[PDB]
């Protein structure tokens, strides 16, 4: 953003020397200044680096994930969810929770990835080499044996669903009207958490086959993570809810 | 009033890590029996991992343990050392001297052989420079290239048979190397002399990181490898296109800037998992150099605008706004010497103000540049007491945003300035 | 509700067996919390090998207000000792 700025202060200091702005001499590169300033002023080169890479897109083990099925999920689970971000010592990256909404039903997910840059010391403890995989399947069994305690019936997945088939990207303003409102013959609605349960934030993502305050993704990327077994940190700004 | 906690236990082998829910509000020497059951003549307690014994009369709660935490199962804290009593003074002397690791020993003397060899190299290369810069005579040249060449070779001769030596013997071999080139038509210290020597050490430094087995001396040859390959090109346009009155520096603040604020990307330029800590360092080696490398070029040619007198009110405006974004574009930066590097900036330009007066013969600016690191050293201090203007959690957010436009709204702001300096626009 | 009795640290009682087939002697401590609508929680273990490392980090505290003491006196040290050279040095010419 800062490259912009500077370049655009460049050329209107550029121009602002224009006094005698004639013969062509001072006034062309005059002309040519106020004309740049215009395009660089940020939302549609960013397009058009978009619309190339895409075009060129027609041709790690540092994150493990695991997703949890509960049937009859519920906003009453929420904080159980929300704490498995911080303890234990293992500093989940992520928490996130998709909904396919197809017919009536909604499937439900739960989304629980580790890094392991960051808590490296602790993976280092259980043995020389990094046991990644089962670890994450500790915690995993842990939230399943710990949710139903509460009741929900659980089950562990690893075929887990699909939200693109392995098609419109939108992601929101920030708030509960909307995932109420939320078309088409399916739906799939993706929230996820993440940023220190101490206070936490989040982003979410939506994906069916502009209503009251989407945006669309021009340029799909997007897509292409927002099933629940992709390791990604689901782009877009955060919200301390 | 149930609490779901972890506990450790590894006293036997390896150890053995469960996790469980525990019923608070009671004195921890109830639940203590539990506990010894399930993971596994002392006594043994619950404690934080980082912290002392917790007591065995408080509670879970008192004691404070959130929900979630990860305790460990060490023992009560000790009982007295029992102190020895030796009546007879002489053999006072002789038992309680021994906790020292006296021991002459056949490695004392390893430490001892090296470290006067590094001397060695040192006082030898600068007598004959010394005996070719405020007199002249070749015959320094011989020897400079003839011990510039010989630790050349010692590096790469117990590259495999130290493996702390050898790192330790490259990064010395660089004085009298860059010593060396810098000799080639010597001119007055000479103008394209430069550009040889930043071949050199560029050269020496590229083949030694690569050559080097593993860490401790790898953050060294990165900075000065990127120093002198930066150095180089705006020396060498600087040998035939432009004369350059003044400008040089005008390429390396803005060269310097441009290293720092793109710093992330270089590193990952120079990129089972089991080797990932070996992996992980080196990264953060290569990023702590890097920025190195910005703070001595941003300095290198700000040296050079404000140096000599008569310089421009523009310019004095050209450094200081450099110095402001570098070390508000630190809050950016994890590590500790990450931060530290950027953060000293001001202080290491600010000295070198004062000595460019004192041997400029000034005596007016001198004592204000002292006065310019009072300030800086005085903000040090205060940043120290009190943990409270140093964390930015104190703060408001608007605050934290404000100073976000205040970053990027002066450290990019200063190339229309540059325009100015040299009048690029005034042709 | 549903309030029973339960050995610290474990699931809670079955209703419907006697204590005596659970094996309740003398002296235990039990305690009278709800009842697990689901699993009785096996407490899944996974073995550590290296337990050192895990304090190495706890006490490896980050940045924090210690770094900040080095750089405390670090740059008090420079400021004095410059400071003494600074003046004799205005005096090796004059004074």
């Amino acid at each position: 953003m800062t490259a912009r700025i500077a370049l655009a202060s460049l050329f209107v200091v550029a121009a602002v020397l224009a006094q005698p702005w004639q013969t062509t001499t001072q006034r062309w590169v005059l002309g040519v200044s106020i004309a740049a300033v215009i395009v660089l002023l940020m939302f549609l080169t960013t397009r058009i680096g978009r619309a190339l890479a895409m075009v060129r897109r027609n041709r790690d083990a540092h994150r493990a994930t695991v997703v949890l099925r509960v049937d009859p999920a519920a906003p009453a689970q929420l904080p159980v969810v929300v704490g498995y971000l911080d303890r234990y010592g293992i500093t989940c990256d992520k928490v996130r929770i998709t909904h396919r909404d197809a017919g009536g039903t909604r499937r439900s997910w739960i989304s629980l990835t580790v890094d392991a840059v960051d808590n490296l010391a602790a993976l280092q403890a259980r043995s020389a080499r990094i046991p990644l995989q089962d670890t994450t399947e500790v915690v995993g069994r842990r939230l399943a044996d710990h949710l139903r305690e509460q009741g929900w019936t659980v089950t562990v997945v690893e075929g887990v669903d699909t939200p693109l088939p392995v098609v419109a990207a939108y992601r929101v303003k920030v708030l509960d009207e909307v995932l109420a409102e939320i078309p088409a013959e399916e739906t799939w609605t993706a929230l996820e958490f993440t940023g220190s349960p101490a206070e936490p934030l989040l982003t979410v993502c939506a994906a069916v086959r502009p209503l009251a305050g989407l945006t669309p993704a021009r340029g799909r990327p997007a897509l292409a993570a927002l099933n629940p077994l992709s390791t990604e940190r689901l782009d877009g700004t955060a919200v301390p809810l | 009033p149930i609490v779901r906690v972890a506990v450790l236990a590894a006293g036997d082998d390896g150890g053995r890590l469960t996790e469980m829910a525990l019923p608070s509000e009671l004195p921890l020497r109830e639940i203590l029996p539990a506990v010894q059951r399930i993971v596994q003549p002392v006594r043994l307690s619950l404690a934080p991992i980082g912290g002392a014994p917790f007591s065995l009369d408080a509670t879970l709660d008192t004691v404070g343990v959130v929900d979630g935490d990860l305790l460990a199962l060490q023992a009560v804290p000790s009982g007295p050392p029992a102190p020895r009593i030796v009546e007879d003074i002489a053999d006072a002397a002789v038992i309680f001297s021994e906790a020292r690791r006296r021991q002459w020993g056949p490695t004392h003397i390893a430490r001892g052989a090296a470290l006067a060899l590094i001397g060695l190299i040192l006082v030898g290369t600068g007598l004959s420079v010394a005996h070719r810069v405020i007199t002249g005579d070749l015959l320094g040249q011989f020897i400079v290239s003839g011990i510039a060449l010989a630790t050349v070779i010692a590096a790469l001769a117990v590259r495999n048979r130290s493996a702390v030596l050898a790192t330790s013997l490259a990064v010395t071999a660089l004085v009298p190397v860059a010593a060396a080139f810098a000799l080639g038509v010597p001119g007055d210290f000479g103008a394209p002399n430069v550009l040889l020597a930043a071949a050199g050490v560029a050269a020496w430094s590229l083949i030694s990181m690569a050559g080097s087995p593993d860490d401790r001396g790898i953050a060294v040859f990165t900075a000065t490898a990127v120093t002198g390959v930066g150095v180089l090109l705006v020396a060498g346009a600087a040998s035939l296109w432009v004369i350059s009155s003044d400008v040089i520096g005008c390429a390396l603040v803005l060269l310097g800037l441009i290293v720092t604020v793109q710093a992330a990307q270089l590193s990952a330029m120079w990129a089972v998992l089991a080797d990932l800590p070996r992996r992980v360092r080196v990264s953060q080696a290569h990023q702590t150099g890097v920025i190195a490398a910005g703070v001595l070029l941003g300095v290198a040619g700000s040296v050079a605008l404000v140096s000599s007198a008569n310089a421009s009110p523009w310019a004095w405006y050209i450094v200081v706004a450099a110095a402001a974004g570098a070390a508000l574009r630190a809050r950016v930066w994890d590590s500790a010497a990450c931060k530290a590097w950027l953060l000293g900036h001001s202080y290491l330009l600010a000295v070198a103000l004062l000595v460019a007066f004192v041997i400029g013969d000034r005596y007016q600016a001198a004592l204000w540049a002292l006065a310019a690191l009072a300030v800086l050293v005085l903000v040090w201090i205060v940043a120290a007491l009190n943990p409270k203007i140093a964390s930015p959690d104190t703060y408001s957010l608007p605050m934290r945003r404000m100073v976000g436009f205040l970053a990027t709204g002066l450290d990019a702001s200063l190339i229309p300035v540059m325009a100015l300096l040299v009048g690029l626009f005034s042709l």
